[PDB]
C-alpha cells in the first residue's frame, strides 16, 4: 500500500512514494541517492519522533489513508553536523496574502 | 530520475522528472537535444509545494480504475495557484 | 378512451380578465424560475398520455394542469388573483403525486419544483 | 442530431452509482438531442433506473455543471441486459487539470459579478466567466464523433 511523502530538511523538500511495508532505512537510501549523504549520516522523523531504521513506515504510523498523493505526510530529515546531528529544522513555506473580501463566506 | 524545481523564495522541490512533465511548460523547458534543475522567480513556495502535490495526484490517478478523490485547494492559495497552473499549463 | 382531451382553456371572453402586482410576480419571478428549472421539462406541456402510454391518466386525473397552461393563463390575464394561479400550480403537483407511485423519478422532480415554488411564493409581494 | 437517444422501447435496467464527492445530476439526452436532467444522487449513493437500449446519458455536478465521468468516459449508452443482469454506470471525478480545478474553487467562492474584482490577469477573467455547461460539451463530443 503506497504512502506519499514529503521528506523535508531546511529549504529542501523531496516528494516520494513508498510502501507501508518498506523500512525507514529504505527511505534513507532514497535520500542518499538524491542528496548524497549516507544513511548513517541521516536521522528521519515523524513530528519530533526519531524513527528506527528497521521499522516499516506503517509501524511508524505512516498510513495510506493519511499519506495521500494530494496531501502527503511529512518526514523530517536531520543531517550529521561534525560530531553531532544538527537540530531538526524545517523551514516553512511562504505565506499566502490576506484572503480577498470577494472570497469570504 | 528526479528534477529540482526552485521557488521564487529559494525553497527546493525534488520531484520525479516524469511527474514534473505533467506541466506542459516544464516539459517544453526540459525538451530538446540534460537540464536537471528549473527556477521559478514568480512562483512562491506555498504555491510550488501545492503544484508538486498536484503532479503526484495527476500521475497516480490518471488512467486508474480506482475512484478518484478530490484535489483540495484552500481559499487562501486559490488565486495564486490559478495563476501558477495557467503559466505551467497543467 | 386513449386520445388526449383538448388542453385546459387559457382565455375566455365570459370569464373576467385581471392584472395585479402579485400576478405579475407569479409570471416574471415564480413561473420564469420554475420554467428554467432543470426538472421543468416533464411539466411544460399537457401530459401526452397517448405517446407516453399512460393508462387511465385522464380517467384518474380529472383536472389536468401543466406549466404551459399556467404561463399562457398568466400571460392572457386569465386569473382574477394570485390564489387562483397558486391553485393551478398545486393541482399540477397534486396530479403528479396522485397518478404516479410514491418514489418514482417523476415524483422526485415534482417535489423539487414544488419546494422551489413554495419558496418563491413565500416572497409574494403584498397586493398594491 | 448525432448525440441523441434511440427510441427503442426495449427496457434496460441500469445502476447509476455516484462514486464522486459531488452531487450528481444524471442528464438524459432525449430523441431530439436535448438534455433532460433526472433526479440527483448524493455522493456515495446509487439507484436502479428503468432505462432503454440506445438511451444516451451524461453526468454533471448538480450545482456547478462540472463534467463527470461514467465508466471512465463522458457518455453512457446501456446495452440489452444479458440474462436480466443490470448495466452498471459508475460515475467518478475526472482528473481535472490544475487550472480547471483552480477555476472551480474560485467560482465556488466568488459571485460572478465580482470576478473582475480579483487580482488576476485579464485572460483569467474570461476563463472564470466561461462556466462549464452541457451544450458546450455536446458540440465538442459531436465534433470528435465526426472525426472518429
Ligand atoms: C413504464 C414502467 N413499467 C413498469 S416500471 C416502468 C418505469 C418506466 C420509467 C421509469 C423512469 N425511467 C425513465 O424515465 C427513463 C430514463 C430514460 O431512458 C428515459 N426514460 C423513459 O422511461 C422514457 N421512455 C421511453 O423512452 C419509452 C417510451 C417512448 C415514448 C415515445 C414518446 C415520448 C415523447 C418524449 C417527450 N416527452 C417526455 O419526455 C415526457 C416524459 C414524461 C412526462 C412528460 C413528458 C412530456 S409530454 C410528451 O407529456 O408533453 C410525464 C409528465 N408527468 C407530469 C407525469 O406525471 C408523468 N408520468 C409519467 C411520465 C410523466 C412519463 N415521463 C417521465 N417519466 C419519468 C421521468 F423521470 C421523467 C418523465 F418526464 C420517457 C422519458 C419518454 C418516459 C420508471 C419505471
Amino acid at each position: 500500500m503506497d504512502v506519499f511523502l514529503m521528506i523535508r530538511r531546511h529549504k529542501t523538500t523531496i516528494f516520494t512514494d513508498a510502501k507501508e511495508s518498506s523500512t525507514v532505512f529504505e527511505l534513507k537510501r532514497i535520500v542518499e541517492g538524491i542528496l548524497k549523504r549516507p544513511p548513517d549520516e541521516q536521522r528521519l522523523y515523524k513530528d519530533d519522533q526519531l524513527l528506527d531504521d528497521g521499522k516499516t513506515l506503517g509501524e511508524c504510523g505512516f498510513t495510506s489513508q493519511t499519506a495521500r498523493p494530494q496531501a502527503p505526510a511529512t518526514v523530517g530529515l536531520a543531517f550529521r553536523a561534525d560530531d553531532t546531528f544538527e537540530a531538526l529544522c524545517i523551514e516553512p513555506f511562504s505565506s499566502p496574502p490576506e484572503l480577498p473580501d470577494v472570497m469570504k463566506p | 530520475m528526479y528534477v529540482k524545481l526552485i521557488s521564487s523564495d529559494g525553497h527546493e522541490f525534488i520531484v520525479k522528472r516524469e511527474h514534473a512533465l505533467t506541466s506542459g511548460t516544464i516539459k517544453a523547458m526540459l525538451s530538446g537535444p540534460e537540464t536537471n534543475e528549473v527556477n521559478f522567480r514568480e512562483i512562491p513556495s506555498h504555491v510550488l509545494s501545492k503544484v508538486c502535490m498536484y503532479f503526484t495526484y495527476k500521475v497516480r490517478y490518471t488512467n486508474s480504475s480506482t475512484e478518484i478523490p478530490e484535489f483540495p485547494i484552500a481559499p487562501e492559495i486559490a488565486l495564486e495557484l490559478l495563476m501558477a497552473a495557467n503559466f505551467l499549463d497543467c | 378512451s386513449n386520445a388526449n382531451p383538448p388542453p385546459p382553456e387559457t382565455s375566455n371572453p365570459n370569464k373576467p380578465k385581471r392584472q395585479t402586482n402579485q400576478l405579475q410576480y407569479l409570471l416574471r419571478v415564480v413561473l420564469k424560475t420554475l420554467w428554467k428549472h432543470q426538472f421543468a421539462w416533464p411539466f411544460q406541456q399537457p401530459v401526452d398520455a397517448v405517446k407516453l402510454n399512460l393508462p387511465d391518466y385522464y380517467k384518474i386525473i380529472k383536472t389536468p394542469m401543466d406549466m404551459g397552461t399556467i404561463k399562457k393563463r398568466l400571460e392572457n390575464n386569465y386569473y382574477w388573483n394570485a390564489q387562483e394561479c397558486i391553485q393551478d400550480f398545486n393541482t399540477m403537483f397534486t396530479n403528479c403525486y396522485i397518478y404516479n407511485k410514491p418514489g418514482d423519478d417523476i415524483v422526485l422532480m415534482a417535489e423539487a419544483l414544488e419546494k422551489l415554488f413554495l419558496q418563491k411564493i413565500n416572497e409574494l409581494p403584498t397586493e398594491e | 442530431p448525432v448525440l441523441r437517444s434511440v427510441n427503442s422501447r426495449e427496457p434496460s435496467q441500469v445502476i447509476f452509482c455516484n462514486r464522486s464527492p459531488r452531487v450528481v445530476l444524471p442528464v438524459w439526452l432525449n430523441f431530439d438531442g436535448e438534455p433532460q436532467p433526472y433526479p440527483t444522487l448524493p455522493p456515495g449513493t446509487g439507484r436502479r433506473i428503468h432505462s432503454y437500449r440506445g438511451h444516451l446519458w451524461l453526468f454533471r455536478d448538480a450545482g456547478t455543471h462540472d463534467g463527470l465521468l461514467v465508466n471512465q468516459t463522458e457518455l453512457f449508452v446501456p446495452s440489452l441486459n444479458v440474462d436480466g443482469q443490470p448495466i452498471f454506470a459508475n460515475i467518478t471525478l475526472p482528473v481535472y487539470t490544475l487550472k480547471e480545478r483552480c477555476l472551480q474553487v474560485v467560482r465556488s467562492l466568488v459571485k460572478p459579478e465580482n470576478y473582475r474584482r480579483l487580482d488576476i490577469v485579464r485572460s483569467l477573467y474570461e476563463d472564470l466567466e466561461d462556466h462549464p455547461n452541457v451544450q458546450k460539451d455536446l458540440e465538442r463530443l459531436t465534433q470528435e464523433r465526426i472525426a472518429h
